[PDB]
């Protein structure tokens, strides 16, 4: 039966002197042991084809927000998918969720990350606003 | 508001 | 193998004195017996893990549109995910679909609702504009 | 084990004197033999139920963009789902991705198409910006 | 556009 | 931004 995982934000992080914001995740649903949450990053234990889905909810007025979902493994990297949202100029209208997902061969030893390509991006910690999840197929 | 209903309230979108 | 359900809109609904617009759903694809579309909601019969997905196509010009997908059961409510779309202020540009999805544990006797948090919300009855679907994993 | 296919853009194609733009595809992940890409279309071979997903990344400034995912078979067109993105008027902000997905019964011999209803639509060739995928359930 | 008959939606025409 | 080499997209640069 399918290993699965659904994750929600515990905390947000964006180290000084870089233009990236990451999310620290915590599991709310779990089946199997082929994946594991580890602070800001999710480790893959079982090689295999996974459905990977990510939503982040933004409020910045700056041009164009979104996320980059990636895998990293054996000194390597591969951007799996991005989600791009244009935000409007008026701060009260400036709310958008950005959902993207896809099916990827993920390898044992891979760290999966979700990065917002801006420093200190204003994004929701709400469990039903920003999330990340896995289904082994 | 509208998103500020208590059943699905998200502080992120309730003014400022 | 996997039980599934794909529903499309037969009819919009919105009670006076509320700021909610719901949708009346009819199935277009059904396999298995787990889920049953009862007018404006979907009743869960077989407990298990489910991929849920919702799209809505909006034409309002007001600030921000979207949907709330919820399970209500055992005197409890839990919001599963939100889709949030900022709509522009030109009527002849003010068209956007909003899509979100996720994996969640649904228990027998639960009820699934899809609410748009506005009264008299302008949204599409086109079965390929606005839809709601399920996969048991 | 589940059949899967995940396709990325090699080429963008738009026959002049028509209001349509299409993508020539190439797989970057395959399992099973139920589906084959043939340039701008994808031919079904095994009848069954499929999760279909599609994202297109746009940069046009014209009102409202999106895509139409269709199956065509036995002299019948059927439109499965659409994604609609309103675009803003400032070129520097006019970037948006559009993601929709749904579960559908696909028959052997069916031709699957993804079309953008503008001539010469500007959309990304990035494999993690614009893509299309299938999972047999 | 979105009013092509192949995928027409009254909602936007 | 979106032109970081780790996920560069010529489309937006």
């Amino acid at each position: 039966k399918h290993s699965v995982l659904h994750l929600v934000p515990v905390n947000i992080t964006s180290k000084a002197d870089s233009d990236v914001t990451e999310v620290m995740w915590q599991p709310v649903l779990r089946r199997g042991r082929g994946l594991e949450a580890q602070g800001d990053i999710v480790r893959v234990w079982d090689t295999g084809i996974y459905l990977l889905y990510s939503q982040v909810l933004f409020h910045d007025v700056t041009f164009t927000m979104g996320q980059v979902v990636s895998r990293e493994g054996q000194g390597r990297r591969e951007t799996l998918f991005r989600c791009i949202r244009s935000m409007p100029s008026d701060p009260d209208r400036a709310y958008n969720s950005c959902y993207s997902a896809g099916v990827f061969h993920l390898h044992q030893g891979d760290i999966i990350t979700v990065k917002i390509p801006r420093a200190n991006a204003k994004l929701s910690l709400s469990p039903h606003g920003t999330f990340l999840g896995f289904v082994k197929l | 508001s509208g998103w500020c209903d208590p059943r699905w309230y998200d502080p992120f979108m309730c003014e400022h």
